[PDB]
């Protein structure tokens, strides 16, 4: 469960170091303290060539255990599989349940209201179904009371007026009938009411059941969910899903306007592509940040869409201008919900490549690339009912390639990571409920790291921030391994700190930067070339390894890089036509001077893209992209201009702080990297520039 | 509610209706706000000056004289003629606009704006530009030559503008009128100019659509507004001014989201940061369409009732309304209320009958329309239900941009090359905020930007004829450097050199110079290069404001600096006396003027006897000089008297407006606990305590004592600063070091000795000169060291050959052998060191302070010399500040040291002095600024010799006659609180450490 | 516990209260004074000193005319009578005196 | 109070005593009262005029007792006074150990320990249980010698050794804290002894 502290800072894993990433070495130094796994570095190099195609990625079941029987069962194969797989932890760990109590237990079980409508559900257990945000299980509450018969005493919440409800509560309870409360969730304080005469309700007739339409929220009442049955309910997840949908948002009849067929055509790629939008939830590889995918943004698109092909009717092809109709779709109806530029050009970009003139040919093209579970190529279903186009929809699944996004095959598996790493968080979270703590003092030695330009102005404020976090962590190193050897063991404010201490989190007030919480070792290591960088620059005029990403500011620095062009290039002139000029992987000028026009950015060391460049030119998708993100050694920079300069040929690619501008949006700048090919394409992967993984 | 729904109108107002009914016969008796109820600037009406019957014209809260067509004899009822008033303001609107294009040519055009009011000149020249602009197309015609003209059309009438702006005969209404004007002119440049970068096409090319035009359709009668698939009229409302904000590309990107927003016919939920003009946005195009907009407080009680009721007015005249705060409405309240009026919402749908507790009937205006901000969204979305979400389309905000605020505000202020300007300003700010050293007082937020360009503006209006680029240099250096610390104005000024190469600063009045040159000698003070620069530099913010302060480290003497302006000035005939009130040390509630919370009685304000005497003390020009830490609760309501409103609320704001004769000074040791939007709105003077340094004021006394002896200079660094330096860096004091005290202390032991030779025939040698300025200042070094750093001080000094008894022996040092004022001999039981320093200290009366054993030995040493007065009447009113001592218990404790007089000043019976001694003061508990209010009393009461009410509300002159001090405390650590700094240099400092072991053996064998 | 010794002695006029109730300051006395066990919720949530006096029993431990005695309760005053002290934060910190004082 | 207290010890001469716990402290006015007594060796600011023409007219006669010398100004008479009440009040305070603001409390008073004395307490050891049982164990009837009672009190003691002991193993496997104090020992003697009474007697009683 644990995937380590102290794995970085311990020699590279030495022997198997052939085909391996570094995070993974780090890993079975962690896992090689097991003891069904001891040898296991030694082993997994003198045998390798499996354990080769083990990092081959294969995916499950072509991930099939290096088969080294001395030392191997189910529990140890979910070690092997964490420690080296993280798509294939949750099916070992499923196959692991299955040998342990049957499959059964990790079967699904179809959800539905007809175990306890009454059934189990006594006249004094009220029923509640959390729905989630979307279907609403209230269909299935009006079979049964249309099977029953039972008299259903509905009433609205989000509003305490309904005092009138007590007397539907009346019937409900004094009479006996199923009573459905819908949209509880939105009101609050009636729920203590409804609580209060619950609690009390076991004096009524038989047919007394509740229905609870709502949502758990963690400020509502304890005991009224706890007297009675939850229910909850997920939406289907599936493109499928979206669209028929939209097609009951629609009325059928508008869903069949063949005057203005071609608008009636329109609206299925539309109804197909609202879908689209709304699968991207997969940061940043998905959007920046997530966004309104509700309907009333299909509904007003769909009606104004009805206003311009009516206009001029449908049939007239030139009257829809389709950079107006990408205008109405992203200028105005998403880009409003939408407040990234980078979001809100992802779906412009969406808006050309599927408005266009030449789209209302029969059956029109949208995916030919994915060969689906029937390899079929996705069209236009030309046959004017909802229910052909329905029926066309289910002939396939809502599970498709990510590639259909513009995403890659390694899309899937990061997602399998995402899930791996949340639920292994909660995991952690949960165990040591029953397990205890306390190991005394984890004595660590990281504490033990302690010409004129505007250059060493920020390696001077990078020292003092530095020196600040340094002094902040050491009073917490203290406030354990001289708490409760001091008598200092009598503050517990920090003990939390100390809490994820012992347990491999990062805390809150070390947030030095914007680090995400892997292993103490890791950002120990962090800090430590961070201040390794002030030290040689404080030794060295200018390092020449420089490694950006040990700053506290990169925003300073590059702008410190713009003052010095001005010193020497716009010397006699002013900031007013300087631009920033980026190179590229492979050093295309690194120094050549310093004066008017000339090298003076430093060597950018070590900035990541799950995309790779050789020949100058950019790759992406394959097996290297796959791989989780691809390094880069250096490249440089400056600053120029006072003349167009056309990045024609290079993709604007950005760059933000961290792993994920998902998770927030400090976009540090964004450069030009020579693209060999359109630049839009790219644009649907986004593959920002990364400041570093881990 | 029955009178609500005879006239929709009457809705907005609250109880108010009561009062309208109150009103029965005279629309002249009938005044704003009940006239503002409804009407956005109208105020006044006017009629037939021989009867008052026929409606002759009309005034506005824009202060605007306008006619009507017909004088209307509107006195019928009184809701009716409010109708025969309405319907009024829209007909002169039509005709007044129609007349307008019919003397675009039928007279001239530059009196075409001002023969119009504003808005009726703003529509008219909208007009022309978009007839012209697309006839500029008006077939997609392949000729460039008009839209080339169109540019200079465009371009020369902005020019001309500058003109009209810099001439400095513009009434306040036709200022307004032009400067509003000018960013239209900007805007409908930027659109043609961006028409001709895009290939010209046809004049229904969506390019030009997507912009918004005004084609005046007398057709049917009137102008027909259209944005980019629709169309609208203007309401005709009249609007006044209505000064409008500049045009974003996001303007237009909300301009057609909610155009389509009323396809819909769905609300606009404008979502951005708070404070960016969320509302600003919405109530700006309703005036661009004149709907009178009703903003509608939220996240209160929030009655449900109410907004049901001015729903009517709202479908009935269907004019808008804008929320606020709203997604912080009560929970319940907030899901209730939400569903009440989500059921009244859809009485849009051509319905006529708005569903609600009442369920009543109205009428449809289709002209209504419905818009929601809110505190800045959260993640992408509020904590509203999920159905106004869908009855509403989103709007998303972000941070304006700067550079296009500024050129339009250049453009306004008269500026040509202004893009160009604020293309290198808005970078400099960035720089400013990005580089150089942070701290409070750097500020470079909007307020700043809209000052200095305000007071440039007016700079070029009154020096024209001048280049753009230097006026703005001068400007923005000028203000700056005074604000902010030394070390930046070189990196300031290698930023200016960045973006203005080959450009100077200007020059100011000489003359201040000579006559702080002649006082500053004159009285003995040092004259100083850089100090002299800073008074030239409050001089120049005695031009711009009459509120301004002096931050720095104590012992500057920025008491001196002001003192040395003031002789300045009344050098010349311009009085401006002081008056020294320590704005902490006396009572805060009675600092201001405050309001009660039971009745709000006039308990006075320390300030508004004093304020009072400023609107009612006329003889000549003073200053009000305030020395004390500045927190922020005495000044949350004294902007009033800088700022942009010059009138200084005492309690509730006085009528005293800007004081011509007194100014506000304040000297706080460190300015540091004001937002950055009270900041700035002062006179921001950083001083470095490098404008008089360690050596001046000794030459200042080299000036004052007799330099025919020249004793200091013989070793005036040479001896001093090395060691300074040396134990300031290689040593480790326990106490901060104030190096302006440390050679005070120096100073002040010689004059000590001086005084005890040139008053005593006890003699006098130079030898004795060399050893007693070794001994003047080892001490005055020595006062911050121990038993194992003294000797440090010592294992480093014998680069000098003045007699010692370290120069003797290694176990004896410079302090176990005094010297002797006579012959100056090394004589072999601590206390009476000291004790000759208390009398030297007592030769000046002023006392030294003392750190260490907590009385332990200090109370058994001080004691036996507080002893030895006996003729002076000398009331020994030992006072000790204890685990709590108040500024009270100091004002008391002195106070029964002598008599009060008058009830209000504070001196001895007669003039007979006495002692004052404290065990400790460092003892009191700090507040949590960081500061014992206890304490500055103390510094008050020693340098003014007098002060207003802590006792009194009313605040008052309580002159403090003759006294002296003795004091101690103990050491700073863990724990103990220590002193501010300007009380630190009223005091000399030194350490008593545990005391001789040898000496112990002594006193205890 | 709360819910078993309310099962106890509700019959026996089980008041119940705690320290933040402001009826407490009588709801003490008067089942003090009928002899109605006491019942407090919330103990360390609500800890309040003026409980030692009644833990230390003013109108003092010793008398008859004044203090009653007791031959059917293991309590501290004159009548069938006792308080009770039911929490619900798992583990609160304690002070020495009153867990001496009164026990777990 | 403090100046019939005064009274007592300046005036009359008579040596008194002044107890004050932790328990009756409200404000640092009090503490600064305190404060005054241990340094000032009188509540400073708090002699009054009212006290300089009371003592003024009191103490001379009873000073001409010790110095019969006169020193006829109030300054002398005052000096031994303030002596003598120095020599007299003894103002002691035994507090918690773990007094919430105890330690905050000296650092509003700092003289707080700088004008005492400080001893600590350390309960008692196996001894001082052995002692208090051997009164009570010989309190009681029996059916054994006397030696008895030896055994008795020193399987008590050892008990509360153990229950020291286990407790010192509870503050170690869990991090929750438990308190043993020599109250409960006291109530485990009485509660012991007590409840044997019933027992003894109606064994003896089949």
């Amino acid at each position: 469960l644990k995937g380590g502290a102290a794995l970085d800072i311990n020699s590279v894993r030495k022997k198997p170091k052939d085909w391996i990433p570094d995070l993974v070495w780090l890993n079975i130094i962690a896992l090689s303290a097991m003891d069904a796994f001891r040898d296991i570095p030694d082993s997994v190099f003198r045998n390798d060539g499996l354990w080769r195609q083990w990092y081959d990625q294969e995916a499950p079941e072509m991930a099939k255990v290096p088969d080294y029987e001395d030392r191997l069962n189910k529990f140890e194969r979910m070690c092997v599989v964490k420690t080296f797989r993280e798509d294939r932890t949750l099916i070992a760990a499923a196959d692991y349940i299955a040998e342990a109590l049957g499959q059964r237990f990790v079967e699904s079980v179809p959800l539905n209201m007809e175990k306890r409508p009454g059934r189990r559900a006594m006249a004094k257990c009220p029923l509640i179904c959390l729905l989630s945000p979307g279907p609403d299980p209230t269909k299935l509450i009006e079979d049964l009371a249309k099977k029953k018969k039972i008299k259903t005493l509905g009433v609205s919440m989000g509003q305490g007026q309904e005092v009138i409800a007590r007397k539907h509560m009346a019937a409900a309870s004094l009479e006996g009938h199923w009573v459905l409360l819908q949209n509880t969730h939105l009101g609050l304080g009636y729920l203590t009411e409804v609580e209060t005469f619950l609690v009390k309700e076991e004096n009524v007739h038989e047919d007394f059941r509740l229905w609870i339409t709502a949502e758990p929220h963690p400020q509502f009442p304890i005991g009224l969910l706890q007297m009675g049955i939850k229910i909850t309910n997920e939406a289907p997840v599936g493109i499928k899903a979206g669209l028929r949908a939209s097609y009951q948002w629609v009325n059928q009849d508008m869903l069949d306007m063949v005057s203005r067929q071609e608008w009636r055509q329109l609206l299925f790629v539309m109804c197909f592509l609202h879908s689209v939008v709304q699968e991207p939830q997969f940061g940043p590889i998905g959007w920046n940040v997530p966004y309104e995918f509700n309907q009333s943004d299909l509904s007003a698109c769909v009606q104004f869409l009805q206003n311009h092909l009516s206009e001029m009717d449908a049939k007239k092809a030139p009257q829809p201008t389709w950079e107006t109709v990408r205008y109405m779709i992203s200028a105005i109806q998403y880009g409003s919900r939408i407040t990234d530029d980078f979001d809100k050009l992802l779906m412009d970009t969406f808006a050309e490549k599927y408005f266009l003139q030449p789209v209302l040919q029969p059956s029109y093209e949208l995916f030919k690339d994915t060969r689906s579970s029937d390899g079929f190529s996705y069209r236009v279903p030309d046959s004017t009912d909802i229910e052909t186009f329905g029926s066309y929809i289910e002939t396939l699944p809502g599970t498709e390639s990510p590639e259909i996004f513009g995403l890659h095959p390694n899309a899937d598996i990061t997602f399998r990571t995402l899930q791996v790493q949340e639920s292994i968080v909660t995991i952690l979270d949960t165990m040591p409920k029953g397990a205890g703590s306390g190991s005394g003092l984890s004595r660590e030695d990281v504490v033990d790291k302690i010409p004129t330009l505007p250059l060493t102005v920020h390696l001077r404020q990078e020292i003092d921030r530095l020196n600040i976090v340094t002094r902040l962590t050491t009073t917490t190193l203290k406030n354990l391994a001289l708490a409760i050897a001091g008598t200092i063991a009598a503050e517990r404010g920090l003990i939390d700190a100390l809490d994820a201490l012992f347990n491999a989190r990062i805390p809150q007030q070390w947030l030095s930067k914007s680090w995400e919480a892997s292993t103490l070792g890791n950002w120990f290591t962090g800090l430590l070339q961070r201040y390794d960088q002030l030290n040689k620059w404080l030794n060295l005029g200018r390092p020449k390894a420089y490694w950006m990403t040990g700053f506290f500011n990169p925003q300073g620095f590059l702008t410190a890089m713009k003052q010095e062009v001005n010193r020497k290039h716009r010397d006699k002139w002013a900031l007013d036509d300087v631009v920033m000029s980026s190179e590229v992987t492979h050093r295309p000028k690194d120094f050549e001077s310093l004066k008017e026009g000339a090298p003076e950015g430093v060597y950018v060391y070590g900035l990541y893209l799950d995309l790779r460049l050789d020949g100058r030119e950019n790759r992406l998708m394959d097996s290297d992209p796959k791989k989780l993100f691809n390094p880069l050694p250096v490249l440089h920079v400056d600053g120029v201009l006072a003349k167009d300069k056309k990045r024609s040929g290079l993709y604007e690619a950005p760059k933000p702080y961290r792993v994920k501008a998902r998770k927030g949006l400090n976009f540090i700048t964004t450069f030009s990297v020579r693209t060999e090919d359109d630049k839009s394409k790219w644009i649907l992967p986004g593959v920002g520039i990364l400041c570093s993984i881990d | 509610e029955q009178k609500r729904a005879e006239f929709p109108r009457f809705t907005c107002v609250g109880p108010h209706l009561l009062e309208i009914c109150r009103w029965a016969h005279d629309p002249p008796s009938v005044v704003p706000h009940f006239q503002s109820g409804l009407f956005d600037s109208l105020s006044n009406v006017t009629f037939d000056r021989i009867d008052k019957t026929r409606m002759t014209e009309m005034f506005s809260q824009q202060n605007e004289k306008v006619e009507f067509e017909r004088p209307v004899d509107a006195k019928g009822n009184i809701e009716v003629w409010l109708q025969r008033l309405v319907d009024g303001m829209e007909d002169t609107v039509k005709q007044i606009i129609k007349r307008a294009v019919r003397n675009v040519a039928e007279m001239p055009l530059e009196d075409f704006v001002f023969g119009h009011p504003a808005q009726v000149s703003l529509l008219g020249i909208q007009f022309q530009w978009t007839a012209e602009t697309q006839m500029a197309l008006s077939s997609a015609k392949v000729d460039k030559t008009i839209m080339n003209k169109n540019m200079k059309k465009v371009d020369a009438l902005l020019r001309d503008m500058v003109n009209i702006t810099v001439r400095l005969d513009l009434t306040k209404n036709q200022r307004t009128n032009l400067e509003t004007c000018i960013t239209v002119h900007m805007h409908q440049k930027e659109s043609t100019e961006d028409l001709v970068k895009k290939k010209i096409k046809d004049p229904t090319d969506f390019e030009w659509l997507k912009q918004v035009r005004f084609y005046w359709r007398d057709d049917k009668d009137t102008v027909i507004i259209s944005i980019c698939d629709v169309d609208f009229e203007y309401s005709f409302e009249y609007l006044g001014v209505k000064e409008r904000l500049v045009i974003t590309p996001l303007t237009d990107i909300c301009y057609i989201t909610l155009s389509q927003a009323l396809g819909m016919f769905l609300g606009g939920a404008p979502a951005g940061p708070a404070g960016t003009g969320k509302t600003e946005t919405t109530k700006d195009l309703g005036n661009t369409l004149g709907k009178y907009v009703v903003v509608f407080n939220c996240s209160d009680q929030f009655d449900y009732t109410y907004m049901g009721k001015i729903y009517k007015g709202l479908a009935q005249s269907g004019l808008w309304g804008c929320f606020d705060e709203f997604n912080r409405i009560n929970l319940d309240v907030l899901s209730v209320c939400a569903q009440q009026v989500y059921c009244i919402c859809r009485t849009r749908e051509r319905k006529k009958s708005f569903q609600f507790t009442d369920g009543t009937t109205v009428s449809l205006d289709p002209r209504v329309g419905f818009f929601i901000t809110m505190n800045p969204g959260y993640a992408g979305a509020q904590e509203l239900p999920e159905n106004l979400k869908a009855l509403f389309r989103g709007v998303t905000m972000m941070v304006p941009n700067r550079q296009i605020i500024m050129k339009v505000k250049l453009a306004a202020a008269g500026y040509q090359e202004n893009d160009i300007l604020s293309k290198k300003f808005f970078v400099l700010y960035g720089l400013c905020e990005q580089q150089l050293s942070k701290q409070a007082h750097y500020d470079f937020g909007l307020r700043n930007i809209l000052s200095v360009l305000r007071t440039a503006g007016a700079s070029k209006r009154q020096s024209p004829d001048k280049s753009e680029v230097f006026l703005m240099m001068r400007t923005v250096r000028d203000m700056n450097m005074s604000k902010f610390v030394a070390e930046d104005v070189p990196l300031f000024l290698s930023l200016i050199d960045d973006l203005f190469p080959g450009l100077k600063a200007d020059a100011t009045r000489p003359d201040v110079n000579k006559d702080a040159e002649k006082v500053v000698l004159e009285r003995g003070l040092q004259v100083h290069p850089t100090w002299m620069n800073k008074c030239i530099q409050l001089y120049e913010t005695y031009l711009v404001r009459h509120g301004i302060m002096l931050v720095g480290p104590s012992g500057s003497g920025k008491s001196a600096i002001c003192e040395c302006l003031a002789a300045a000035l009344t050098e010349l005939g311009t009085k401006h006396v002081i008056w020294r009130m320590n704005p902490k040390a006396i009572t805060a509630p009675q600092m201001f003027g405050r309001r009660d919370d039971t009745t709000g009685d006039w308990t006075d304000g320390i300030f508004a006897v004093l304020w009072r005497r400023a609107a009612k003390n006329k003889n000549q020009n003073t200053w009000i000089v305030l020395d004390g830490p500045v927190d922020a609760i005495w000044i949350e309501n004294l902007n009033t008297v800088l700022d942009d409103n010059k009138v200084l609320t005492l309690a509730n704001g006085d009528r005293i407006l800007m004081s011509a004769a007194m100014k506000a000074m304040f000297e706080p040791e460190n300015l540091n606990n004001a937002s950055p939007a009270t900041v700035s709105r002062a006179g921001i003077i950083y001083v470095s305590d490098v404008e008089l340094g360690w050596e001046p004021p000794v030459k200042s006394w080299l000036q004052k004592r007799d330099p025919t002896e020249a004793c200091w200079a013989r070793l005036f660094s040479k001896y001093i600063d090395r060691m300074l330096e040396f134990v300031r860096i290689s040593l480790k004091p326990v106490m901060y070091n104030e190096q302006v005290s440390i050679v005070g202390t120096v100073m002040t032991l010689l004059n000590g000795y001086l005084k005890s030779m040139k008053e005593a025939g006890t003699a006098m040698n130079d030898a004795k000169y060399e050893r007693v300025f070794l001994y003047c200042m080892t001490w005055s070094l020595g006062g911050l060291l121990e038993m194992k750093e003294r000797p440090l001080f010592d294992q480093e000094l014998r680069t000098f050959a003045h007699n010692m008894p370290p120069k003797e022996e290694d176990s004896d040092t410079i302090f176990e052998f005094l010297v002797n004022t006579t012959d100056a001999e090394w004589l072999h039981l601590d206390s009476v060191r000291y004790g000759a320093l208390l009398n030297l200290s007592y030769n000046v009366d002023k006392a030294t302070l003392l750190v260490g054993g907590p009385g332990t030995a200090k109370t058994n040493t001080i004691n036996q010399f507080i002893s030895k007065f006996n003729a002076e009447t000398t009331a020994n009113k030992t006072i000790t500040f204890s685990s709590l001592t108040t500024p009270g218990i100091f004002q008391m404790s002195i106070e029964g040291a002598v008599e009060k007089r008058q009830g209000r000043t504070f001196g001895p019976p007669g003039g007979k002095q006495m002692c004052i001694f404290v065990d400790d003061i460092s003892m009191p508990y700090i507040n949590e600024w960081g500061h014992q209010v206890t304490n500055e009393i103390v510094r008050q009461l020693l340098e003014q010799g007098g002060m207003y009410s802590l006792e009194k509300p009313i605040g008052d002159m309580k002159f403090i006659t003759d006294v002296r001090y003795v004091a101690a405390m103990n050491t700073p650590g863990g724990g103990k609180n220590d002193i501010p700094n300007r009380l630190k240099r009223q005091f000399a400092i030194f350490n008593v450490p545990l005391p001789s072991v040898a000496a112990i053996n002594g006193i205890f064998g | 516990g709360r819910e078993w010794i309310k099962n106890r002695e509700e019959a026996n006029q089980l008041k119940t209260t705690q320290l933040n109730d402001k009826l407490f300051r009588n709801h003490l006395e008067e089942c003090l004074a009928f002899g109605r066990p006491l019942l407090i919720e919330n103990i360390e949530e609500e800890l309040d000193p003026l409980l030692d006096p009644v833990l230390e029993r003013r109108l003092v431990k010793k008398g008859k005319t004044w203090v009653v005695p007791l031959a059917d309760k293991e309590v501290d005053f004159t009548e069938t009578f006792r308080l009770f002290c039911t929490t619900r934060l798992p583990n609160p910190h304690f002070t020495p005196e009153l867990s001496a004082k009164v026990t777990v | 109070h403090i100046k019939g207290l005064y009274k007592i010890a300046g005036f009359k001469g008579q040596p008194v005593y002044f107890i004050f716990t932790d328990a009756e402290v409200k404000d640092e006015g009090f503490l600064e009262y305190i404060n005054q007594i241990l340094m000032t060796g009188e509540v400073a600011g708090l002699l009054t005029k009212e006290d300089q023409d009371m003592i003024v007219n009191d103490i001379r006669p009873v000073m001409k007792h010790q110095a019969p010398g006169i020193l006829d100004t109030y300054d002398n008479l005052y000096n031994f006074f303030l002596n003598r009440v120095r020599d007299n009040l003894h103002v002691v305070l035994c507090f918690s150990p773990v007094g919430a603001k105890f330690a905050r409390r000296a650092q509003q008073f700092p003289g707080l320990i700088n004008g005492c004395t400080i001893d600590w307490f350390c309960p008692g050891p196996k001894k001082r249980l052995t002692s208090v049982s051997g009164k009570f164990i010989d309190k009681f009837t029996m059916a054994c010698p006397k030696e008895v009672k030896n055994q008795l009190e020193l399987l008590m003691g050892h008990a509360h050794v153990f229950v020291t002991a286990a407790c010192k193993e509870y503050f170690e496997k869990y991090r929750r804290y438990v308190y043993v104090t020599p109250k409960s020992y006291l109530s485990f003697l009485q509660g012991y002894k007590e409840l044997y009474a019933k027992k003894w007697s109606f064994t003896k009683e089949l």
